[PDB]
């Protein structure tokens, strides 16, 4: 059963009265507790650094060269705060009901105010680290608006927000690895949890470089490996990024809440051949001139700007005229989607549509344009080879951020004691939908704000000590490791790991993609175990296992994925109602929104490993909304 | 686009590497430099051979993993890029190009073109931060900052670490790293408490990792990804003949683990 | 009639309840919108810089040769304010109270 | 500043002679009605400073109306003036709509009169009997 | 440049009483326009001189004094006014009593920017 932990009372004292609440370990105590941290992105280094402020001793892992290599650093978009620094109307209740309203009511309402309130300590202390937030004429700080939201209360980098947020907690981390508090093993993935008598007391870790298999031992495990977008082949994710972490702990005994809740982004760089799986954000503040549009001829060997304007299909123009264009990204990307599938797309291998400019440099002016799009055009530019004033843009939709993850209760503590999630791993808060600027913010304030409160509650209500790295189930662990290792480099067939790979993507994001329906997930849940054991049997993965075999480490994340991808699948069948990011065409409005079953879906679906990969356990969390009402 | 690569294989830290040529028939113009060696390493694989090894994580020049010399020039020909920016449209049919690791004593080499840059790690250890700890910070607008005083620290900020700089220094030198980070921690009010010591401390660590002098010859600037000013040096010299004029001693080096 | 749309519940949260309740426009729609301010005194022009700041196309009026040669120029008492830095047991709730006697009980307490 | 300030107007010196004084009147608490959002009884018509009735009652204490103006001005007025206009289609109306033309014409009149009158009294004279 | 509601609490940052009391006698100016009126040159060097006196004695106008004094001073010179010759007439008729150690500190402003490199924005061209 799946006890939230969430306070009672009003929702403005309910964050204190659990702080007040809560256990606390003696300051002389902390130097007896050891504390292990998988992952050093926003949230994993955050954590970090304040543990080892604090006085545990912290083992921060990463598979990177560096703690400084992470998808945290890539973040272009600004970080929300609750600040009301632009005297709009912004407030922390206002913030809250933003973040539980844009989620469609798929979240418990304690968690959301508990980072609506802490956002602002966020900002203080980015601010105090010399993180080099845009200033005004004046010296004070400088706000924008999110391309859409009613108020501005958005801080922002001139156009690197997560990789300066990013460093000042890498700068902190470093200062605490001087110090000797805390200790890096950079290059080195955990490739299992190790639970002795039912807590999470360690994990197996395999050293990159030399390929040493290394057991650790702690009281406490933190996982902050970030997002499994990547399940499909081709995402706006790092080409490192995986669910290999969250996918062992799962099956140790962790809960998956709600794997098939995924958010993608609306204009991204198309691909240049079936060799490239990796798509360049762009910004959303595109699409505000609109003129998307595609020729109207299958075929078209004429150059786009020598089409005239009669000859031009301009979807989402004559469907959907509402809106104005300007439709949700949902609807937009979904209609791009099936234009390019019906064999009408423009790009090399014929995926992408039009996304023209002339109009609106004809009818604004080109400084202006210029002046708000400069850096975007030169990126296009430079990777496309195609200048946006004169020719149109290209544009695909990709899988961008995943919204599920494994379950935690209010003190970000797994349904395995002592296992805490904390970041984009966790199902959290965001519910159905992550609104803009949003993770950025949940990282920083459960690595900086919330963790160590909870982490301090669990340490104290147990001793210290006890396990070594010698017990027989640390064995067993290394043991299956190393026997799923051997039988990898010994399979030697004949696809390799990126055919699988692609297949496994192209797959998922054709049937539990944008658009999903009970035949397309009943179809692909029968064909994932065939691709499996394709993998399983015909798979070529070359090298030793002693060395820097990176072919290696991608079979691995591959063979992982094959296995979360029927879960999700299970997920996105289970659910029959549209929500956020995950979309029925059975349970759509006819303009095309998502229509939702608040009397029969109104909880938090959680996944148990039941050891049979077609037959998880279904356990549900209730939702209650007292001050937020579902409209 | 037929196009013939001479990489540089070397089997670990200890075996010495040589050079050696793969020619490929068919190369996309659009396609970049890291997916034609995607493709190499596939056609290596089917063949039967060992893939070529090369760092890369974000493909978008940000996160500062990409480390290639090629045709002898750090990040390739094109400047103001990086290595996983830079795309096959820049090169012509029939050339020869050459692909190589940095090369200094403070980075090891680990594979064929994998190197160990954990010097820069160390070196930010050493006072490249500001101490404060969570929890104790004021409110943000406190303290102002002029518009021009945060432009600058932002324009020294945007450091990816990629150590092309000390690839392309003769000397093989750490000065632009440690200078941009000194000078984006240096125009801040918040670094001002402890910045004599700071530049003091980081300049002895890179001196104790290995790295050589700068005879401000200014290669590192010219291949540098986000275009670091050789103003940061001027602004380190600055800062350090001021602490040497202070007094102020270099503390204890950090010893790796 | 008149309504005059006071808040409901404490008085203390009833400004911020408001604020919470009220409408919002865009920051992109506010150039779309004109304000005509009519007088630049303390008000006038406080006014007239917030809406600026805020985006909104705004047109001041006054009828002096200058818009800091309106009224209120003339002030020479200080101005008041609820921060109690001189530690006597000054306090918001206390200058609400003051205000609202010193009235004669003729005024809306939410204003 | 003050006995100085005196003796440069007056001409007397308060350290040797008695002051004069007269009471006259400083300020006015009345004026046009406003709701909460500080807006009048017509729609879209905000009234902010001492033309608005607002708050001081009956009586108006010191270094209250500068506070006053500058709360109107700064922390109320765009909250409600935003509230308003969100509720409320841009543009529509230009200056050639017959509303515009009839108090335009009024006003030319207006003026007209005042100047063809050409009485004997002057302006002066009656503001200062009215007074 | 300060924009509504970004602003700290207002015992932040301290100012010496000496500080607030000489920006306080170059902050009383009406803006009559006399000294120009007096300035045989027809120069507003006083009345700028005490605009940037005043914004240049507190704390809060330190982020952007070396730009502002020397935008301030184009714009006089677009505007149409005469050179200061040093005579002192505007301080002789200036209904305030503003000293001429305010165009000393505008004088020493222009001189720290101009070593700057500061230069003149566009001036601002009447409606
Ligand atoms: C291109 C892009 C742009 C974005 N822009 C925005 C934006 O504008 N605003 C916003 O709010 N959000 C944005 N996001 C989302 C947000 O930045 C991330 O989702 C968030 O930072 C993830 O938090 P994290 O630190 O847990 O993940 P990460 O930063 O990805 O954490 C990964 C860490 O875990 C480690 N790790 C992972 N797996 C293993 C393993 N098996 N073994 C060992 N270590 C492991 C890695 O080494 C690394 O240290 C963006 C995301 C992307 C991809
Ligand atoms: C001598 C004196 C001393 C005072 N001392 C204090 C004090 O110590 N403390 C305190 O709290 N209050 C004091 N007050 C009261 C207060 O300062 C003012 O009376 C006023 O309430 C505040 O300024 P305001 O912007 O509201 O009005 P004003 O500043 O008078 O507003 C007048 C503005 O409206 C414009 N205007 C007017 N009619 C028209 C028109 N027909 N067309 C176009 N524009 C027009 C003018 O051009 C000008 O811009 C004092 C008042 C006086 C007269
Ligand atoms: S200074 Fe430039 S070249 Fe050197 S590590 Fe930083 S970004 Fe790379
Ligand atoms: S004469 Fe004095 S008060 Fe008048 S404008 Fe000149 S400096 Fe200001
Ligand atoms: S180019 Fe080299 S010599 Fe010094 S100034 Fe830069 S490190
Ligand atoms: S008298 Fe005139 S010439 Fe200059 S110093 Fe004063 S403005
Ligand atoms: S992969 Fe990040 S800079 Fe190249």
């Amino acid at each position: 059963v799946l006890d939230s932990k969430v306070p009672t009372g009003p929702i403005e004292q309910r964050w204190d009265k659990h702080r007040f609440e809560m256990k606390l370990v003696n300051p002389a105590n902390r130097r007896k507790y050891t504390i292990i941290v998988v992952g050093s992105g926003l949230a994993g280094a955050s954590a970090a650094a304040t543990l080892g402020e604090a006085g545990y001793n912290v083992l921060c892992f990463c598979y990177q060269d560096s703690p400084r290599r992470a998808h945290s650093i890539a973040a272009q978009g600004g970080i929300n705060a609750a600040k009301n620094y632009r005297n709009d109307g912004d407030s922390i209740y206002r913030l809250f009901y933003d973040t539980v309203k844009g989620g469609d009511f798929r979240a418990r309402e304690s968690n959301v105010y508990r980072l609506a309130q802490v956002s602002v300590n966020i900002i203080d202390q980015c601010v105090a680290q010399g993180v080099p937030f845009a200033r005004e004429y004046g010296g004070l700080l400088d706000n924008r608006s999110f391309g859409g939201a009613q108020v501005a209360r958005t801080f922002y980098a001139r156009g690197q927000t997560g990789q300066q947020l990013l460093l000042g907690a890498y700068q902190a981390l470093s200062r605490q690895i001087a110090a000797g508090t805390v200790k890096m093993f950079p290059r080195t993935e955990m490739l299992d949890l190790v639970v002795v008598d039912g807590r999470a007391r360690g994990i197996i870790t395999r050293d990159m470089v030399t390929g040493k298999i290394t057991r650790y031992a702690a009281d406490a495990v933190v996982l902050a490996t970030g997002g499994y977008g990547n399940v499909f082949y081709l995402s706006t994710n790092a080409k490192g990024c995986n669910a290999t972490a969250i996918w062992r702990a799962h099956r140790r005994g962790a809960f998956f809440g709600n794997p098939c809740f995924t958010q993608i982004h609306p204009t991204c760089i198309p691909v240049s051949g079936e060799y490239q799986s990796k798509l360049t954000l762009m910004s959303e503040s595109l699409r505000n001139d609109g003129r998307i549009w595609v020729p109207k001829k299958k075929g078209d060997t004429r150059r786009p700007q020598d089409i005239p304007e009669s000859e031009r299909d301009y979807y989402l123009e004559e469907r959907y005229p509402s809106f104005g264009n300007l439709v949700p990204r949902d609807i937009a990307s979904r209609a791009a989607k099936q234009v390019c599938d019906e064999g009408r797309g423009v790009g090399p291998g014929g995926l992408g549509v039009y996304l023209d400019f002339a109009d609106a440099i004809k009818r604004l002016g080109r400084q202006k344009i210029a002046e708000r799009y400069g850096n975007l055009f030169d990126m296009y530019k430079q990777i496309t080879g195609e200048d946006p004033y004169e020719t149109p843009m290209r544009i695909y939709p990709a899988v961008h951020y995943t919204m599920g993850g494994l379950w935690v209760d209010y003190n970000l503590q797994s349904t395995i004691p002592g296992l805490f999630v904390i970041g984009e791993a966790n199902f959290s808060d965001h519910g159905a939908n992550r609104l803009g600027a949003s993770a950025l913010m949940q990282g920083l304030a459960d690595g900086y704000f919330i963790l160590p409160y909870t982490i301090a509650n669990f340490l104290a209500q147990v001793k210290p000590g006890g396990v070594s790295i010698d017990r027989p189930e640390f064995a067993e662990a290394e043991a299956e490791i190393n026997q799923r290792i051997q039988r990898l480099l010994s399979i030697r067939g004949k696809r390799t790991v990126d055919s699988f790979h692609r297949e496994l993507g192209k797959l998922m994001w054709d049937k539990c993609g944008m658009a999903r329906n009970a035949a397309g997930l009943r179809e692909a849940l029968q064909r994932i175990p065939e691709i499996r054991a394709e993998f399983w049997e015909n798979v070529n993965v070359p090298g030793e296992a002693n060395d820097l075999n990176q072919a290696l480490e991608k079979a691995g994340r591959v063979a992982d994925f094959l296995e979360l991808a029927e879960l999700m699948c299970l997920d996105a069948l289970h659910r029959e109602e549209s929500c956020g990011g995950h979309f029925r065409e059975e349970y759509q409005t006819p303009d095309g929104e998502a229509l939702r079953n608040d009397e029969q879906f109104s909880y938090v679906a959680a996944w148990e490993f039941t050891g049979d990969l077609a037959k998880p356990r279904l356990h549900k969390e209730p939702l209650v909304f007292e001050y937020v009402k579902p409209t | 686009m037929k196009i013939t690569l001479k990489i540089w294989r070397q089997k670990n830290r200890n075996t010495p590497g040589e050079f050696k040529t793969y020619v490929m028939d068919n190369v996309n113009p659009d396609m970049s430099f890291l997916e034609m060696l995607d493709v190499l390493n596939e056609d290596l694989m089917s063949r039967g051979e060992e893939p070529v090894a090369f760092d890369h994580d974000c493909r978008e020049g940000i996160c500062g993993m990409c480390s290639l010399m090629i045709n002898g020039v750090a990040h390739g020909p094109k400047n103001a890029i990086t290595t996983c920016q830079l795309h096959m449209r820049s090169f012509k049919d029939g050339d020869t190009i050459t692909v190589e690791p940095w090369r200094a004593s403070a980075f090891p080499i680990l594979k064929d073109l994998v190197v160990d840059r954990s010097a820069f790690d160390r070196i930010i250890q050493a006072g490249g931060y500001i101490s404060v700890s969570t929890g104790s910070a004021p409110d943000a607008n406190t303290i102002p900052v002029s518009k021009v005083a945060a432009d600058r620290a932002m324009d020294a900020a945007a450091c990816i670490g990629c150590g092309a700089c000390v690839a392309a220094c003769p000397n093989g030198s750490a000065m632009l790293f440690t200078a941009a980070k000194v000078t984006h921690l240096a125009l801040l009010p918040q670094g001002q408490p402890e910045r004599y010591q700071r530049v003091v401390n980081m300049v002895a660590q890179a001196d104790f990792e290995g790295f050589g002098n700068c005879t401000n010859i200014g290669e590192c600037a010219a291949v540098c990804p986000k275009e670091i000013s050789l103003e940061t040096i001027a602004q380190l010299n600055r800062d350090l003949v001021m602490a040497a004029l202070r007094g102020i001693e270099p503390n204890t080096p950090i010893v790796p683990a």
